[PDB]
């Protein structure tokens, strides 16, 4: 760009003009090109920051989903994060997030709590399911139906203040023995 | 010549825009008119003592949005934030500094938030977003026999959940994928 | 490569106008004119350029011949059909070799297509030329760059065209130059494989400003869209302030030279249609401004001199001249900044 | 949190040479020094169009809410959205939009009207004048507020399944329960004191809006967003307004005042300054840029963490222990209700 | 991990005009250039 001068060719313009009237087209020179080098140079400072941010988050991705399982949702990538396998690429990183996702599911029944005898059972962990005509007791992210037993629920209450609680018996493996 | 872009040499101040009456409140020693910029809006005649309000021509830009050249050559012009009608009527006048022509059958004429967009046809469906036009308005090639149309975007598939007092929904089955990111 | 120039070329899918032969109207010739022709051995000879095509204007004649040119910028005087009649003001002789060249696979349905092209920015008048037998029916589809001949300063006075024809016992293909900026890909051997306008189609613009062949599936913003205004106002002060310039030109006893009587002028619009009508001038000499330049400037105070004299004292009076006048009765200064009128 | 900002498409050619020819042909000597500012603002429109994407479009299905809100006694009208306000907002919501105002909406069409100012021009016109225009969102006020109420309409009837894989109902009672379970107390303490939680909860609710309307500005982030980026739009309409160094600051008088080859210099002095003046912006508005997208990035994983799920990281989702998070759109942010 | 940096308040008139009516006045030619530069260090300061 002649950038307002007489020409862009440096060595020509200094041997088709003498010194004393040339260093003004070499000045104009000097400051478009200073300041297209300036312009060049925060842009890149721009670039290196956001790459430095990009690169800060890849490793703390990388050191959470490879060097252990993360339980930030949505992070190691969608559904329930297992591994993280690292690859890597030109001037960056590929990961392989494997993940657990659910499957068909299907309309059961619940009850907040199981009251057996003037006292609410809760589920030590999961639902208490029903079949629609037997209560179990399952987990959470996988159907696993099992007998209500004393050791799936702990009891605390007076079966007078669970809004919704439901009605059924609950069994305990001392009795009969 | 009012409600027309003209150029004017008002007094010596020269520009370019439209002028019309206005409700100003000039006093009689006023001649010019400004706002907070320090930009001149409005000017008193100087043969009439009326005041005339000073406009903008015509701005604003000129984006193209198309698919792949291998797979067509058709191409939708957008006219950036500008009344689709106003340039109907330049078109129509040849005042406009564009001066490659899109053809416009009135079938393909679109006033949208974001302008008003030529050559393409609106469709009442919706689908995903291919091309961001803006305003929530996507265009995409679509097969009618094939063409450039604009819909606005699908947010994505309409679902109702099935809440209820009692009523729950355990995973009898899983299933492992393994995604990608870069 | 992928440069991107600006300069005079035809508009891709502009008008051709297509001519016949067997009378030989002069077209205007303005930023330039394209030419074609195809023929099977010969039919056309030279081009003639130039303005009223007489002996008053320098012109231009081009005429072919079996082996060599005849380029001359001469001042030919008519020929109405030996082709000039006049070689007093005529110089810049040129011949080389011929413009045109023809082969044939011993059959003549190889048509031979010619394609030239003119310009004459700053003079440096401009040939162009690219011969080869194509499909011969018309002005064909496939692209085709144009190699130069020659490159000649005429220099001259251009305005209008014509061309020469043959004797015997489906050409003129006339197209104009308009500037416009363009694409040009650049095969590695450095040929021109294709070419693009900016100037033509939405999808040509797009090419032009993401410079290259190929555009992906999106939204490109290219320029901006302004309407031209159509008509321009210039709208001035009420203010008429009509000067006394009158009153200096409408008295009945003008001041002799040795008394000169000297008016101030001051706080009017100086309008000189009022002097233009009242006095059918004989010397209207202006020094510091130009006569027809008078409505477009502001001065400071003006000055109405006015005093009867004779004939050849109006020629005396001037800056820095001399005279029974000029030395005793009123002398012009040399840095004389005005005109003086006498009727 | 804010998202995003409002996108500018500066063009150099006439921001600088308001329709001049030998102008445009002197910018031209200047090489691709405005091809640079256009491809860096739409790159920044991009950007910001991505900030919001990524922030708000977490959920492929738009879900909604069933026809009875009763959630075990829990009241949410205050953030539902209300289908006798034709915008289909929040009561908060409409205490966020009501609460900021724009200067520049962007989707005004506002050419046709500048004539008819009567009074002096405004901001907006202004800046249509001397080559400076806003490019309006992609993502519209509306719908944005319908992806907040998929996902409030997600988190509060599935719990968290949704947001890992197919959306299973689950009612609010037991989805207390287990976000109590998460943080370390027994299910039972809240089927115990269900009607004092709901009480408090509905209490808390009721505060905030009265918190939000009495509060001089706690929208102060979005406000300050909006303010910097008109103060700079501001100035560099401004900067057209010195002569740089020049005879005038009127491009068209020098030009109609003096000859073209003295002219030349003051002409190239006011290319050097406004050029330099509109690099400055540019430079500012990247910085900005940068700054909102980082902003925006952290507003994504905050609602990816807290709103879809319960998060264990200590005060990241609000001070205490959380239990959930119900988002909220804002004029170009986000409002969350921890 | 760093916290935060020295906050400054450089001011245009002293820094490239030293107490020179003229230059000041030269300076004024160009507009508020420069009042960017001290809102800019002061968002800096409170920012830190
Ligand atoms: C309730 O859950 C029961 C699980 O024990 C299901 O009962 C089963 O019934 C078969 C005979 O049909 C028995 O052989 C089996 O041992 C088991 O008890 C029952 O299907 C289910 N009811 C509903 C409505 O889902
Ligand atoms: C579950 O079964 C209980 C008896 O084992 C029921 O308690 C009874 O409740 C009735 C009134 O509903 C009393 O009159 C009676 O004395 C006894 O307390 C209980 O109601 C029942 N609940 C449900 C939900 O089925
Ligand atoms: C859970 O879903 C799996 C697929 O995601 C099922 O595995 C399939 O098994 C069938 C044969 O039964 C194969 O043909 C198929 O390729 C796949 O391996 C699996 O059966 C299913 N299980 C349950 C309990 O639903
Ligand atoms: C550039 O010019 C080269 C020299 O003539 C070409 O190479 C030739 O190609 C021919 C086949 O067309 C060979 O037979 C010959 O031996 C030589 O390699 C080359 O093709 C050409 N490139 C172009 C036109 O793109
Ligand atoms: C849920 O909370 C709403 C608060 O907006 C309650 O609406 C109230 O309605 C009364 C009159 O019905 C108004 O006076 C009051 O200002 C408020 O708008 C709504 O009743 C409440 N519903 C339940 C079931 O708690
Ligand atoms: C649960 O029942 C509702 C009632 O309509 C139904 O829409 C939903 O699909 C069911 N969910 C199942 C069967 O998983
Ligand atoms: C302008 O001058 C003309 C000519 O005398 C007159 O008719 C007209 O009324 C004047 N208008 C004004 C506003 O002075
Ligand atoms: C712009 O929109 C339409 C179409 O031109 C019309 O009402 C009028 O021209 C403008 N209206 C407004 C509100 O700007
Ligand atoms: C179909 O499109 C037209 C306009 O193109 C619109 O008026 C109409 O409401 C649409 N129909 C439906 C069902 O959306
Ligand atoms: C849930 O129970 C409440 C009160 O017991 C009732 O108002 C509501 O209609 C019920 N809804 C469903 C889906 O059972
Ligand atoms: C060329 O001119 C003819 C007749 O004047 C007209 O029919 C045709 O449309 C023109 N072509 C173009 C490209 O303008
Ligand atoms: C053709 O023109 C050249 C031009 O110099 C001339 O020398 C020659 O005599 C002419 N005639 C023939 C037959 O070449
Ligand atoms: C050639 O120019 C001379 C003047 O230099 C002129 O007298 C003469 O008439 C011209 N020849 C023409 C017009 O044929
Ligand atoms: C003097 O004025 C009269 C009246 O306007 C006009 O008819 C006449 O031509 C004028 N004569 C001169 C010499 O200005
Ligand atoms: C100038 O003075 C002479 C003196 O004889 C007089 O005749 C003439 O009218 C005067 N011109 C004016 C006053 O314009």
């Amino acid at each position: 760009s002649k950038f307002g001068a007489i020409s862009s060719v440096l060595n020509d313009i200094l041997s088709r003009l003498d010194p004393p009237e040339a260093e003004v087209q070499i000045d104009r020179l000097i400051t478009g090109r200073l300041q297209s080098l300036q312009t060049y140079v925060t842009q890149q400072l721009i670039r290196a920051a956001e790459i430095r941010a990009s690169a800060n988050l890849a490793a703390t991705k990388m050191s959470e989903c490879v060097l252990g399982q993360s339980k930030r949702v949505d992070f190691c990538g969608k559904g329930y994060h297992l591994m993280s396998f690292p690859q890597s690429a030109p001037h960056g990183v590929v990961f392989l997030h494997v993940t657990y996702v659910p499957a068909q599911e299907k309309n059961f029944t619940t009850a907040p709590a199981i009251c057996h005898d003037g006292k609410a059972h809760f589920p030590r962990e999961g639902v208490f399911v029903s079949n629609g005509t037997h209560w179990f007791v399952t987990q959470r992210n996988f159907y696993e139906p099992q007998i209500i037993t004393t050791d799936n629920t702990f009891v605390s209450g007076n079966c007078d203040v669970v809004i919704g609680i439901v009605n059924n018996t609950v069994y305990d493996p001392l009795q009969l023995e | 010549v009012k409600n027309k872009c003209v150029n004017f040499n008002f007094n010596g101040l020269t520009g370019t825009g439209v002028l019309t009456k206005s409700n100003k409140k000039f006093l009689p020693f006023q001649q010019f008119g400004r706002d907070i910029v320090d930009t001149t809006d409005a000017v008193r005649d100087p043969q009439t003592l009326e005041i005339l309000d000073i406009t903008p021509c015509s701005f604003g830009g000129v984006s193209v949005i198309t698919p792949g050249t291998n797979t067509s050559n058709q191409v939708a012009v957008l006219y950036q934030g500008v009344n689709c009608t106003e340039v109907s009527v330049a078109i129509h006048a040849d005042q406009l500094t564009p001066t490659w022509r899109v053809y416009s059958t009135g079938s393909n004429v679109f006033q949208t938030r974001a302008g008003c967009l030529i050559g393409a046809e609106y469709v009442n469906n919706s689908y995903e977003c291919d091309i961001p036009i803006g305003a929530g308005i996507c265009a995409s090639y679509q097969t009618q026999s094939q063409s450039i149309i604009a819909y606005t975007m699908s947010l994505g598939a309409e679902n109702s959940v099935a809440y209820s007092n009692n009523s729950i929904a355990i995973p009898t089955n899983f299933t492992i994928s393994v995604t990608t990111e870069i | 490569v992928l440069h991107l120039t600006q300069d005079l070329f035809l508009p891709f899918f502009s008008n051709v106008t297509w001519f016949h032969a067997i009378d030989n109207p002069v077209l205007p010739f303005n930023d330039g004119v394209y030419f074609a022709s195809t023929e099977k051995s010969n039919i056309i000879r030279g081009w003639i350029f130039g303005t009223t095509l007489d002996s008053k204007t320098q012109s231009l004649l081009i005429v072919n011949n079996a082996t060599n040119v005849f380029i001359k910028v001469c001042e030919f005087q008519f020929c109405n059909d030996g082709v000039y009649s006049s070689a007093n003001n005529c110089t810049f002789e040129y011949v080389s070799q011929p413009f045109l060249m023809d082969l044939e696979g011993k059959q003549g349905n190889f048509k031979n297509l010619r394609e030239f092209v003119f310009k004459n920015i700053d003079g440096y008048f401009k040939i162009y030329s690219k011969h080869t037998p194509i499909i011969g029916r018309d002005f064909p589809q496939g692209f085709s760059a144009l190699e130069p001949l020659v490159d000649l300063p005429i220099g001259i006075n251009i305005t209008r065209f014509q061309t020469l024809l043959a004797l015997n016992r489906a050409d003129y293909y006339v197209g104009y130059l308009q500037p416009r900026t363009f694409l040009l890909k650049y095969n590695e051997n450095g040929t021109i494989t294709d070419a693009v306008d900016c100037a033509l189609d939405p999808l040509s613009e797009t090419k032009c400003t993401l410079k290259s062949f190929t555009v992906e599936k999106g939204i490109y913003q290219t320029s901006n869209f302004r309407v031209q205004p159509t008509e321009s106002i210039v709208r001035f002060p009420n203010v008429t302030n009509l000067c006394p310039f009158h009153e200096v030109f409408n008295a009945t006893r003008f001041a002799s030279v040795y008394a000169w009587n000297r008016t101030r002028i001051s706080n009017c619009v100086a309008d000189y249609s009022v002097l233009y009508n009242f006095a059918p001038f004989f010397a209207f000499k202006c020094y510091g401004v130009s006569p027809t330049k008078l409505n477009d400037l502001c001065f400071t105070n003006v000055y109405a001199d006015s005093f009867v004299i004779k004939g050849n004292e109006v020629s005396q009076i001037a800056p820095g001249q001399t005279g029974n006048i000029a030395d005793y009765n009123y002398k012009l200064p040399d840095d004389f900044t005005g005109c003086v009128i006498a009727w | 949190l804010p998202v995003s900002m409002t996108k500018t498409s500066v063009d150099c050619t006439m921001y600088i040479c308001g329709d001049s020819t030998e102008c445009s042909n002197l910018l031209l000597q200047y090489g691709s020094f405005c091809t640079q500012l256009k491809r860096a603002l739409t790159g920044i429109a991009v950007e910001q169009d991505k900030n919001t994407q990524e922030v708000f479009a977490q959920v492929k299905q738009i879900y909604k809410t069933p026809p009875i809100k009763y959630f075990g006694g829990f009241n949410f009208s205050q953030i539902l959205p209300d289908p006798s306000k034709p915008s289909k907002r929040s009561p908060i919501e409409d205490l966020l939009f009501n609460k900021v105002t724009l200067a520049d909406a962007g989707f005004i069409k506002q050419y046709g009207d500048c004539l008819g100012d009567i009074a002096a021009r405004d901001l907006i016109c202004a800046q249509k004048f001397n080559g400076l225009t806003v490019l309006p969102p992609l993502l519209t006020d509306e719908m944005i507020a319908q992806y907040t109420s998929a996902l409030l309409a997600g988190t509060i009837t599935s719990g968290w399944t949704f947001g890992a894989g197919p959306a299973l109902q689950i009612p609010f009672p037991m989805q207390m329960a287990y976000r109590f379970n998460g943080i370390g107390v027994t299910q039972n303490v809240l089927y115990e004191n269900q009607k004092l939680i709901a009480n408090q909860f509905n209490s808390a609710i009721g505060k905030i809006q009265d918190s939000l309307f009495s509060t001089p500005s706690a929208l102060g982030k979005l406000q300050d967003v909006v303010n910097h980026n008109a103060q700079a739009l501001n100035t560099l309409v401004k900067q057209l307004s010195s002569k740089f160094g020049a005879i005038s600051s009127v491009l068209n008088d020098i030009l109609s005042r003096l000859d073209p080859p003295e002219a030349e210099v003051q002409i190239d002095r006011l290319i050097t300054g406004r050029l330099q003046s509109l690099q400055t912006y540019v430079t500012q508005q990247l910085i900005r840029a940068a700054e909102i997208r980082a902003s925006a990035n952290l507003a994504a994983t905050k609602m990816s963490e807290c709103v879809l799920g319960q998060s264990k990281r200590v005060d990241f989702c609000g001070k205490g222990y959380h239990l959930m998070s119900f988002p909220q759109s804002a004029p170009h942010g986000v409002v969350f209700l921890h």
